[PDB]
RNA sequence: UUUUUUUUUUUUUUU
């Protein structure tokens, strides 16, 4: 687990890093954001997400890893390129370089409930 | 790397002046051939007609592209279509170090695809033997030979 | 003349009369092959 | 801790036995018109207890990645646990496997 | 702050509709970098590359002359057309299209002060006030609009439909009026969804692209299905051919002549089509109009390098292909090794025919000498801007996300001429 | 009624294995699986 | 005789296995047109055969009544193509199976 | 086709009782004549040829 | 009279010159032919109206009581028809392939319904009634797996 | 107007809307996510030797990319508002009473 | 007739194809044609007079 | 040996091929924390 | 017979060896040449043969009609090639229809009869050491 | 169809 202390400059290991990334999106969304999270699983395939994400009705953040520069395509992505209305978005907290990761496939938490449990909630 | 032949400097050197430069002269030369070498006409009419001057002049062909096809030094499969001979240089060099991310080694194949050049060389290939063979033996004819350099 | 872009250049009367031919081979088939598709393959009746 | 090794299967008495019959039918497989031919020409109808250890009949299914000769079809040839394994470690995606419908 | 972003984000979807047989943004980019890398490892080793740098220190530029031809270009290890000859290109081919505006307009209905002859565009502001003659807000004064219109009319006109006077007209058109409104009280999916509310306009158009329908009680039930579902592009050439009949009838003003019009409006349908002509059905053609970048208007001077290079675009985009990087002698890699380079595209490239437009004639339909140095005000709309045009502002965001991709903040280090360098630089955490 | 959806069904419960255009993949995977093992313990061993 | 024959037509077929797949050949095939030496290129004709489909059946964990079922499904595709009046074998042959 | 080729009545009659209404469309009006005996392609393809020439030698009579 | 020679000018040629055969203003304002489709559970329809008082046809030139012997579902295959009042004056055309016995009688009246308004604009708002334009996309459901039998049949 | 309307106006203007090439292709064509990357040669950019070989001015030259596209944009929409308007007004024509 | 005094018979051998054979790569690569194999090889198809 | 000329193994006329030194996407992905079979051979510990 | 026998996986044990010794004689032996010009060697030395007896065979012909030319594989192969060295030689009224020699307007015969950017690439090239 | 027929309907297809 050697540190980017270790000879990282801009010849070749430039892209050779990873992180994790920074959102948090609100606002209200079409239906119960269906269309946003299957918009997203199909994205993150192709660039490789390893981490989850949260969408609902008008919540929606999660923590997404990876590497340092396919991360930064999606954030163009969920800022601009968004079909539905988006309010405003939000950061927590971001950090670049780090061995190794935490998890290792993509899936969205979703409202399991039970229906009977609703009305008394 | 102790020795002079496996650092990263002379790997390079030879994947460039083997691999696509030397593709690009077998290119050219099978397109000039065939310009100062015509056919009478199509090349699936000048089989069923077994005439002179036809048959001759393919052989003679299939002789000059042989003795003009250079022997890759880093691939050892030895095509011998020049348009799959660029098609896979390219994919070599591109996978040594063209690349920045998992994504970009996914999408080689459809960077040789957009490239114009490929799409010149992919109309020109050699016929297969399974179009013309089974017409012959519906005839009963035991006078014909599908292969060129045997005809002669 | 009077070529459009995304369209087969060959007259449409040459067409019309390959595919019919087309269309025949295949009922002939279909009927031919339907005949002989029996289970047990080279038995038939009071045969031996 | 280790998943096994599917290309190689362990060592098994009884699979190496069902496979030893194959062989004898197949060079013995001419010899088994012969007698049919025999007796129908002159008709007659007789056992032929040769055939007993060299028949088609003797040879099961069995699983090639197990040892068992029970719940193994014609298409995957494999097991309960053969084909779940297989299908969890990314093989079968190249060969057109879409898990998402039921 | 919040506008200007709103704006930059809404404006990047209309271009994502005139790609329809595209990758998304993600996907583009990524390509892009791989091309630039093999450029560079292709031609690292080149004799040309080499020959440069022996040159200077020996203290000997060029011994004889230039070696290499005056018509390539690159930039960043990538090929590039000329910037300048696609101008000339664009703007005579464009310019042709708007001369049957003196056999339409400027003989027939004169629509007061069309313009100047050409003052700088002369393509859409034409349509823009042509278009601007056929208003009606209230109901009531449809009896007024008849009485100062019909007579404009009434020679690019059938003959049954002209021996009528203006007050005839208005009968029929008072009572046409109220039935739509009235009726307007599966309806919903073409009403509201597609008219784009703006608080300013006092008046809206009426029989332009959805004002007609409804006349009746009920409606076709299978006529939403080909405006919102898909739109039917293979009738395309049927449904032109009889609607150009009605206004000539070959025995009118319009010429006795008239058969291979169909044939070739095909084609510019299916063109068409790749910009994205399917998805304007679907959607009413506002956004585009309001929600699109602008700026000034150009100012160059034609040079003759560039007067000639523009030639060869107008050569090749006749036939279908307007691409010229697909065609050979632009291949760097055959320029700095000495490979089979000849210009030969004119011929060689160049063999399919075109029957339909002319055969060796371009430039005599296509005036060249047009435009170019005579080309050397701010609109309506235009003027009213936060001093950055709409369209500086697009590429500021998207220069800064495109440049700052990583790790990074590549900066600032020489801005004079129009030449300038970047460097790398660390960035730190939030 | 949905054509498309249902597209298939004929040829899942009313069709033979030996009477459909089906292929099997047993066959190539079994060259296939086997292949990878090789090329990667002799793969480092061959370099060193 | 053998030099008064013709290609009248040539069906060509495909079979994928994946949707991606068979996008890639489509695109393929398009590109390789518009290249001939006449003036309007071999233009085939698209005809798809469905999507045929086969999903066995199987018990589940062992040492079960029965009670759940696990499904494989193994999904395919089809693409016909047709042509009439081939007189360039070359521009044809070689462009379908590039 | 049947009707292309030109046969007397009697002729024309024995070509469909010989190949039997199986290999005849009654619709179009032509015949078709399948062999597959044969593994190989060349080997079936000639045997195709040998045949079909034959018919036509006891046809006329 | 100038209001008709907008109105009757422009029917002719022009746009669409199908809609050139009409029977007075008031009582039919019924188009000469009319096409209409009905799609319900696994089968299809074709129903197609042409002026004529004959017999009514379904296919292979056979009677209409011989594919619906029962009461019920001759009357839903004609209920559009009485509304409407063209009880005795255009023919009737049904062309159906597959289904069962009740299932081709509900694609006939969605068929026929859909060929009514196309004809006459007008002769649309009565119908809305009986639900006749209404229709049921969905189908029956899947037979779970497991111990059921059937969708829901339990075991001891 | 017999010899200006047969092939000159539903001929030349598929010239002037054969505009896919320059519309296709990205914004930023000449700059890409690995433009400040190491895509220069060293050899033949660093010391400024050559003048035509390579010229590293796509980062602050989009002053002749700007004027390009402002010309591109402004047809664009006169096909909408001249095409595809036209066209619907022959659909909605086709079912009129 | 005389092309081979074991087989007396007007038509008996064909054409070669040129239909390409082999193994690409595995432990039987010098294997070509059999030796029964090569004998129908030669002949326009098989038959059972021998 | 195919007579495919599009072929990548086709025209193969030496039993030896390349073999790549370092790759980026693994042809075994698995489809959750489960491990590649045959990739362990240090024997597991248990605490005790 | 054939059909029983595809079932288990194959045999382990007879796997090609990663052998040294064979690596550097595979290298060794790929760089060969391929000097076997089958088809080009027969028709060499040939032409001579028929050049010295071009008399002798001028009279073949002569005294065959063209209705007797029905073995064309030996016959009108030995036309063709012979027209080569003598491209004219009218030996009677009678002629070929064009059909089963096709002499042309432009054929080849035994007798026989770069730019700016690549010359400018030679001159600098063995120029620097 | 006034020299016309002489009749029940299915689980992929007229691309």
């Amino acid at each position: 687990t050697a540190p980017r202390v270790v000879r990282d400059r801009d010849e070749t290991n430039f892209h050779e890093m990873l992180g994790k990334f920074r959102f948090d999106l609100q606002g209200s969304f079409k239906e119960n954001g269906d269309m946003l999270r299957d918009s997203l699983l199909q994205v993150g395939r192709d660039l490789f997400l390893v981490g989850w994400v949260k969408c609902r009705s008008r919540f929606a953040t999660g923590h997404i890893q990876g590497d340092v520069h396919a991360l930064s395509y999606m954030r163009r992505y969920l800022e601009k390129h968004v079909d539905e209305s988006v309010s405003s978005v939000r950061f927590y907290e971001e950090n670049f370089g780090m061995p190794l990761l935490e998890y290792e496939r993509l899936s969205a938490v979703n409202d399991f409930r039970a229906p009977g449990k609703k009305q008394q909630h | 790397y102790i020795t002079s032949a496996n650092f990263s400097e002379p790997v390079e050197l030879l994947s460039l002046a083997e691999d696509l430069h030397k593709a690009e002269i077998y290119t050219q030369t099978t397109e000039k051939l065939e310009k100062q070498w015509p056919a009478a006409g199509g090349v699936a009419k000048g089989i069923q007609g077994d005439q002179f001057f036809d048959v001759m002049a393919a052989a003679v062909r299939e002789d000059l592209q042989d003795q003009s096809r250079p022997v890759l030094v880093n691939e050892l499969t030895d095509h011998e279509n020049p348009y799959c001979m660029k098609r896979e240089a390219l994919r070599r060099l591109v996978l040594h170090a063209c690349t920045r991310n998992c994504l970009d080694e996914t999408l080689t194949d459809t960077l040789l695809d957009r490239r114009a050049d490929l799409q010149r060389l992919r109309s020109k290939a050699r016929l297969p033997p399974e179009v013309l063979e089974p017409l012959a033996a519906f005839v009963g004819i035991t006078r014909f030979s599908f292969d060129r350099r045997a005809r002669l | 003349a009077t070529v459009l872009r995304g369209h087969c250049p060959t007259d449409k009367e040459f067409i019309r009369r390959a595919l019919e031919e087309e269309q025949a081979v295949e009922r002939i088939r279909k009927k031919l092959d339907k005949k002989q598709l029996q289970w047990f393959p080279g038995k038939t009746p009071w045969a031996p | 801790l280790n998943p096994p090794p599917i290309a190689f299967p362990s060592f098994n008495r009884r699979c190496q036995k069902d496979w030893l019959a194959r062989r004898a039918f197949a060079e013995n497989e001419v010899n088994g018109r012969i007698y049919k031919n025999v007796y129908q020409n002159l008709g007659f109808k007789g056992p032929i207890p040769i055939l007993n250890k060299v028949g088609q009949y003797r040879i099961r299914m069995r699983c090639i990645s197990g040892g068992y000769s029970r719940g193994i079809f014609r298409f995957t040839r494999m097991a309960r646990m053969g084909m779940l394994q297989l299908a969890r470690e990314g093989w079968l995606k190249k060969y057109g496997y879409r898990p998402g419908l039921f | 702050l919040q506008e200007l972003e709103s704006f930059v984000g809404s404006a990047l979807r209309t271009y994502r509709l005139l790609r329809p047989h595209a990758l998304p943004f993600y996907k583009e980019d990524s390509l892009l970098s791989m091309q630039s890398k093999l450029n560079e490892a292709t031609l690292k080793h080149s004799p040309l590359v080499h020959d440069l740098v022996e040159l200077k220190k020996r203290n000997l530029s060029v011994p004889s002359d230039l070696l290499p031809p005056d018509f390539n270009a690159l930039q960043f290890s990538l090929p590039v057309v000329s910037a300048r000859g696609f101008l000339l290109a664009l703007s005579a081919a464009a310019n042709s299209v708007a001369e049957d505006l003196e056999f339409l307009c400027r003989r027939l209905s004169v629509p007061n002060l069309p313009h100047p002859t050409h003052p700088f565009r002369l393509k859409l502001l034409l349509d823009a006030l042509f278009e601007s003659f056929k208003l009606r807000k209230d109901p009531h004064y449809a009896h007024d609009w008849a009485q100062r219109n019909w007579p404009r009319l009434q020679a690019a006109m059938p003959e049954p439909l002209s021996e009528l006077s203006a007050d005839s007209v208005g009968l029929w058109l008072k009572a046409h009026l109220e039935r739509v409104i009235e009726n307007q009280r599966d309806g919903r999916g073409r009403l509201l969804a597609q008219k784009f509310p703006l608080k300013s306009d006092e008046e809206d158009l009426y029989s332009l692209a959805d004002d007609f329908i409804f006349d009746h009680e009920i409606v076709d039930e299978q006529f939403c299905d080909e405006r919102l579902s898909q739109f039917p592009i293979d009738k395309a050439g049927e449904l032109f051919r009889r609607v150009a009949d009605f206004f000539g009838l070959t025995k009118g003003p319009q010429p006795a002549v008239n058969d291979a019009v169909v044939a070739q409006f095909q084609n510019l349908v299916y063109t068409l089509d790749e910009i994205g002509l399917s998805n304007w059905m679907k959607m009413d053609t506002r956004e585009i109009e309001e929600f699109l970048p602008e700026g000034d208007p150009p100012s160059f001077a034609a040079s003759q390098q560039d007067l000639d290079a523009a030639r060869l675009l107008l050569k090749a985009a006749a036939r279908g292909k307007a691409n010229l990087l697909d065609f050979e002698a632009l291949d760097p890699y055959k320029l700095l090794h000495g490979f089979d380079f000849k210009t030969v595209q004119e011929e060689l490239a160049t063999l399919p025919p075109n029957p339909f437009l002319t055969d060796a004639d371009i430039d005599e339909l296509f005036d060249i000498t047009t435009a170019a140095v005579s080309m050397n005000a701010s609109l309506r709309n235009f003027k009213a801007k936060f001093g950055r045009t709409p369209l500086e502002a697009l590429l500021d965001s998207e220069e800064k996300f495109l440049t700052s991709a990583g790790p990074v903040d590549w900066l600032k280090d020489e801005d004079e001429n129009g030449e300038a360098f970047v460097s790398w630089r660390w960035k730190r955490p939030a | 009624a949905f054509r498309y959806r249902r597209e298939g069904q004929f040829t899942k419960f009313r069709v033979h294995f030996d009477r459909s255009g089906f292929r099997p993949y047993i066959d190539e995977l079994k060259w296939e699986i086997m292949d990878w093992h090789y090329k990667r313990a002799m793969g480092p061993q061959m370099k060193k | 005789a053998l030099s008064a024959y013709s290609l009248r037509s040539l069906i060509v077929t495909y079979n994928s296995r994946n949707r991606s797949s068979m996008n890639a050949t489509i695109e393929n095939l398009k590109n390789a047109l518009r290249w001939t030496s006449p003036s309007e290129s071999s233009s085939p004709s698209s005809a798809p055969s469905s999507a045929p489909s086969s999903a066995p059946s199987s018990s589940w964990s062992p040492f079960k009544y029965k009670y759940a079922l696990r499904h494989y499904v193994f999904e395919d595709h089809r693409y016909a193509f047709a042509f009439y009046d081939v007189n360039s074998v070359q521009e044809v042959v070689s462009a379908a199976l590039g | 086709r049947v009707a292309d080729l030109k046969l007397s009545d009697s002729q024309e009659q024995r070509l469909l009782d010989i190949l039997g209404p199986e290999r005849y469309d009654e619709q179009t009006g032509v015949v078709c004549l399948e062999a597959d005996v044969f593994p190989q392609l060349n080997h079936n393809a000639a045997y195709l040829g040998d045949i079909l020439q034959q018919l036509m030698r006891e046809v006329k009579k | 009279s100038s209001d008709s020679a907008l109105i009757s000018g422009a029917i002719v040629r022009a746009f669409n010159p199908e809609r050139m055969k009409v029977f007075m203003h008031n009582g039919c304002e019924w188009l000469w032919q009319a096409e209409g489709t009905g799609t319900r559970k696994r089968a299809a329809a074709h129903v197609i109206i042409r002026r004529g008082t004959g017999q009514v046809r379904v296919n292979n030139d056979e009677d209409l009581y011989v594919r619906w012997p029962f009461y019920y579902n001759r009357m839903d295959v004609l209920q559009p028809f009485f509304l409407t009042g063209t009880a005795g004056i255009y023919d009737l055309f049904i062309h159906v392939r597959g289904g069962g016995s009740s299932g081709q009688a509900g694609a006939v009246r969605l068929a026929v319904g859909r060929a009514l308004v196309s004809a006459c604009p007008a002769c649309a708002r009565l119908l809305e009634e009986d639900m006749v334009l209404y229709e049921d996309t969905r189908q029956r459901m899947p037979k779970m797996p497991g111990r059921m039998k059937a969708r829901k049949m339990r075991t001891w | 107007p017999a010899e200006r309307l047969h092939s000159l106006f539903a001929r030349a203007d598929v010239l002037a809307h054969l505009l896919h090439s320059r519309l296709a292709l990205p914004l930023l064509y000449p700059l890409n996510s690995g433009g400040a990357l190491t895509n220069p040669l060293n050899s033949a950019a660093s010391p400024d030797s050559p003048a035509a070989l390579n010229s590293i001015a796509t980062s602050r030259w989009k002053r002749e990319e700007v004027m390009s596209a402002l010309a591109t944009v402004t047809p664009l929409v006169l096909a909408a508002t001249s095409v595809s308007r036209f066209l619907k007004t022959a659909h909605a024509l086709s079912y009129f009473a | 007739d005389a092309l081979h005094p074991h087989h007396p018979f007007r038509n008996h051998f064909g054409f070669e194809s040129s239909v390409p054979y082999g193994v690409v790569g595995s432990i039987s690569m010098g294997k070509g044609r059999k030796k029964i194999e090569k004998e129908l090889a030669r002949l326009r198809y098989p038959t059972l007079q021998r | 040996r195919s007579s495919n000329p599009f072929c990548l193994l086709s025209a193969n006329k030496t039993g030896w091929l390349q073999w790549s030194p370092k790759q980026r996407v693994p042809f075994p992905q698995p489809l959750g924390k489960r491990k590649v079979g045959g990739t362990d051979p240090q024997p597991p510990v248990f605490p005790k | 017979g054939r059909q029983m026998m595809k079932w288990y996986w194959p045999s382990k044990y007879m796997l090609q060896d990663v052998q040294m010794a064979q690596y550097f004689q595979m290298q060794a032996m790929r760089f060969a040449p391929r000097p076997a010009h089958v088809s080009l060697t027969t028709l060499s030395a040939t032409m001579e043969q028929c050049w010295k007896k071009r008399d002798a065979v001028r009279a073949f012909f002569q005294s065959i009609d063209e209705k007797v030319l029905r073995e064309n594989p030996t016959l009108q192969d030995l036309y063709g090639l012979y027209r080569t060295l003598c491209p004219d030689d009218p030996l009677r009224t009678p002629v070929d229809p064009a059909l089963w020699r096709d002499p042309g307007f432009t054929w080849q015969h035994t007798a026989d009869q770069l730019s700016a950017l690549a010359e400018t690439g030679l001159g600098q090239s063995a120029s620097e050491l």
